[PDB]
RNA sequence: GAAGCCAGAGGAAACUCUGGUGGAGGCUCGCAGCGGUUCUGACGUGCAAAUCGAUCGUCAAAUCUGAGCAUGGGGGCGAAA
RNA sequence: GGAGACGACGGCGGGGGCCCCGGGCAGAGUUCUCUUUUCUUCUUAACGGUCUAUCACCCUGGAAACAGUUUGUCUGGAGAUAGGGUUUAAUGGCCGGAAGAGCCCGACACUUCUGUCGGGUCCGGUGCGCUCUCGACGUCCCUUGAAAAUCCGCGGGAGGGAAUAAUUCUCACGCCAGGUCGUACUCAUAACCGCAGCAGGUCCCCAAGGUGAACAGCCUCUGGUUGAUAGAACAAUGUAGAUAAGGGAAGUCGGCAAAAUAGAUCCGUAACUUCGGGAAAAGGAUUGGCUCUAAGGGUUGGGCACGUGCGUGCGGUUAACAACCAACUUAGAACUGGUACGGACAGGGGGAAUCUGACUGUCUAAUUAAAACAUAGCAUUGCG
């Protein structure tokens, strides 16, 4: 008895691939007078022919490595193998510091906290990389309208 | 306050004397847990038997159907009835109880 | 004067606020000549004698 | 198991002998004829 | 397909010639009730809450015209 | 890490210094591809009338490659052997 | 006149798909113990409607105390900013298509013929990710990167046009028609070429998870294979892979071969030089696990007086505050195992000199890859 056929067949009609058609070792027979995709049919619904389900391939361990990593674990000087460029491009931490420092300045001016020459000026030091982060900036913003204050009441 | 109302049928192997649903009962108060802690039933789950086979869980929380199948499952491998019972949804909250089938040989 | 994003946002709401109330006025035109409906077939058939 | 290869075929795709499921209640202590378990056999 | 949204306009896409057939469809899930009708070229929709006006419209709707409404299953 | 650009410190200015930005090059390590350096290598009536293994050169271009088309023996084509 | 119709490379932004995370229904597996667990389905086409989407363009008005602004320094009295509009552009949202489909689960029926009926198919999040696509920029050229069929817009105003109504309307709907040829299968460790079912050769598209800088190596899912004569024994000599005390090139024509080095962080780096390099020069310190700490973000939101959610006239820059949300890097510290900590894999030995060709490149297919050839530069000759 040969049942090529019938497991190209049902690998077909069950949509999988032929590793996964299982067919009744008991009923060879039957099986083997299916010759038609109707057959096959009438086969897997009375249960003959079924679909084995799918290999395993957990992601529970790679989800509890992101955990510890994020955690801080696994990050040392042992674990690094590529530079530190190429991990964090020192491009992609400039333009996002630059991205949060204009915004910022764009919020500020929006708002009216700092007015348009204030706003001129520290975008251009901005640009020339006189702040490290956003509380940097912020500092400066406050000593600028204490200097400011100052003057004000000095005059 | 809402309140999600579940049955656990195992009307069958408890006339058959196959499914002990006080002990069942027993293993759920032991074992659901809330807030990841096991004994912690509190005011949030009551579990109850309604007779003729039946368990009855009274939820205030988000307890989930689902994980009581999943202890139902755990409480048929540890009575030895994994290979021949099957938890099966039958209605919305309803877990049946029931045979696999079975061939004459 | 420059307009804050507080301004900018409530321009958004508000737009948006003008095209569900034209979608709900749209829908209850509808329902009204849904219960007119027989008026409208005698129209139509009128029109076509 | 063999679930580093392979899946296991799941319980309710194959039909469990009355033989075999008998023997087991058996061993259980479960008196099977009267719940009748020959009746629920389908052939 | 085109979607008709005034009433006048279903009535006289169903009172064209070339109507061949009309079929109602219930959702009752979103309760609503979609009146289509196959003409020539395009099969119109019209979209109606789920009521009891929407049911009298099949009334209006012209006699010669056939009209079925969709089963739950569709056999080929 | 080239021009160009920003900031700070100087300098009468031209310019100088410092920190950034930027992303150039018949540049470079190197995967595929292309090539073919070495080995008392395998093979030597072979898997093969030139193949196999390791190693090696090159890898953004004077890089690799398909199809269509042109050049024909007193010839053609030739980074010329 | 436009479209057809056009180079290469670089980073940035938007969209689809894939990958990833959370919740929920259903099913499956695990269950000595643990695991509210691990895995699977949860989809939406062409064609249309509708609302939107960078560039650009228009209106008001007139900018130095110059302003706007990109990661990248461009833009503006040849009119910027601001405010309000118009438009190219969808693989965006919603709707029609369309749930009736597909998929998942369940309950009956069933010699076959055949099925029948129920329940669902939902809600979010994230990104220097991969891939395709679109857009705005930028760089390079003594290199400037097809044509034609075909389609459309305009300039022009020839004709043709009305109240016996007319219409020669690129609008909607309706009517009619669409021939011929190819279409199986392989595309290769057996469907092609090499005398063959030959370890050779032969042009492309789609491309999952983990480690990791990485389409490296190694392991896995989907999908494929399990095909290459077999059985037994374990001598010599081989081929291929290894280890070896002490010495450390004494070997050999010759350190041939092997060994040693190798990732990443930090300290440091000479002569020579065409000032660009040399350079990863050289020479050093370190790296596991666990428990912590610190730093680096996004969104939303201001008080009165009137008219009545918008308009004004004001008033204020401690929102320097709250609420919610989110991901990956970097630095610091304690504790702790140790013969090893880039624990496999992957992965420069280095240096002092001489000759030689400037360099990148090219050739003797099948014994020679080189001081050979070419190259830029330089010089000469002929030609109006």
């Amino acid at each position: 008895v040969n049942l090529r056929t019938q497991k190209r067949l049902a690998a077909s009609v069950l949509g999988c691939g032929e590793g996964k058609v299982w067919l009744d070792p008991n009923e060879v027979s039957e099986i083997s007078n299916a010759n038609s995709r109707q057959s096959i049919r009438k086969l897997v619904a009375d249960g003959l022919i079924i679909k084995k389900p799918v290999t395993m391939h957990s992601r529970s361990r790679a989800r509890e490595l992101n955990l510890a990593r994020r955690i801080g674990r696994h990050r040392g000087f042992g674990k690094r193998k590529g530079t530190a460029d190429a991990r964090m491009p020192q491009q992609v931490l400039w333009m996002r510091r630059q991205r949060v420092l204009r915004r910022l300045l764009v919020k500020y001016r929006a708002s009216g906290k700092i007015d348009k020459h204030l706003y001129h000026e520290l975008y251009h030091l901005a640009k020339g990389n006189t702040f490290k982060h956003k509380r940097a900036l912020v500092e400066h913003i406050h000593r600028a309208k204490a200097e400011k204050a100052r003057e004000r009441q000095i005059k | 306050k809402v309140t999600k109302k579940f049955i656990i049928n195992a009307s069958q192997p408890a006339s058959d004397k196959i499914f002990d649903v006080s002990a069942f009962e027993k293993f759920l108060n032991e074992r659901i847990k809330v807030d990841g802690r096991v004994g912690n039933l509190g005011d949030v789950i009551k579990i109850s038997q309604i007779g003729d086979g039946k368990v009855e869980i009274i939820a205030h929380n988000d307890l989930s159907g689902r994980y009581l199948k999943y202890l139902t499952k755990k409480f048929l491998k540890k009575m030895q009835l994994r290979d021949w019972l099957r938890v099966v949804a039958t209605s919305k909250g309803v877990y049946e109880l029931k045979f696999y089938n079975i061939v004459n040989d | 004067r420059r307009k804050t994003k507080a301004e900018r946002n409530r321009i958004k709401r508000r737009k948006e606020e003008e095209r569900k109330r034209k979608h709900e006025e749209a829908m209850k035109r509808k329902q009204q000549q849904l219960e007119q409906a027989k008026k409208i077939a005698a129209e139509v058939e009128e029109r076509e004698r | 198991k063999s679930l580093k290869n392979r899946a296991i075929i799941p319980r309710k795709a194959v039909k469990k002998p009355l033989s075999q499921l008998e023997d087991h209640l058996d061993q259980l202590g479960v008196d099977t004829e009267a719940i009748g378990l020959r009746a629920r056999a389908q052939t | 397909p085109q979607e008709v949204s005034d009433i006048k306009k279903f009535i006289e896409i169903c009172r064209r010639k070339d109507a061949s057939s009309a079929r109602i469809k219930k959702n009752p899930k979103t309760q609503q009730i979609k009146f289509k009708v196959r003409c020539q070229r395009f099969l119109y929709t019209l979209v109606l809450k789920d009521s009891d006006k929407a049911e009298k419209l099949k009334q209006s709707l012209p006699p010669n015209l056939q009209i079925k409404d969709v089963p739950k299953r569709n056999k080929r």
